[PDB]
């Protein structure tokens, strides 16, 4: 039921937000070490 | 609180999280430019 | 077409964004 | 149309965002073994 | 693994992928 | 600070937190 799909909609968009703090901190690890 | 707000709210952060990867894609191609 | 920094101003705009949407 | 739809084609965003990332993970993977 | 020209052709599919399903 | 590593076994947990999201 929508209240539930939506809860976990709003749950994994939190996670990805995570995963791309995450992309972000190691993009910035390789170019601080290329620039 | 009601379930469309909500939604547009979803919607909402999903594009922002679209901007977000795009960016990353930038800087990933910026350092594949510099390296290789 | 960007630099360095305006990127990460941009990283820092859409987070705080996602941030408050989310809060 | 509505809201069963509306979420279907959410759920199928962050499905391929989910891929999108799965891809920068990827890329930095590859520059940061060509530098560390 | 992958070649860079095939990653760049991945990431390009599921933007526009996504862009779709966004509109 | 981060390790590489822990880097990595975080990227692997979100990824199977949202693969299980979205079954």
């Amino acid at each position: 039921g929508i209240v539930q799909q939506q809860n976990n909609l709003l749950r994994a968009i939190e996670a990805q937000q995570h995963l791309l703090q995450l992309t972000v901190w190691g993009i910035k690890q390789l170019q601080a070490r290329i620039l | 609180s009601g379930i469309v707000q909500q939604q547009n709210n979803l919607l909402r952060a999903i594009e922002a999280q679209q901007h977000l990867l795009q960016l990353t894609v930038w800087g990933i191609k910026q350092l594949q430019a510099r390296i290789l | 077409e960007l630099t360095w920094e305006e990127w990460e101003k941009k990283i820092e705009e859409y987070t705080k964004k996602i941030e408050e949407i989310l809060k």
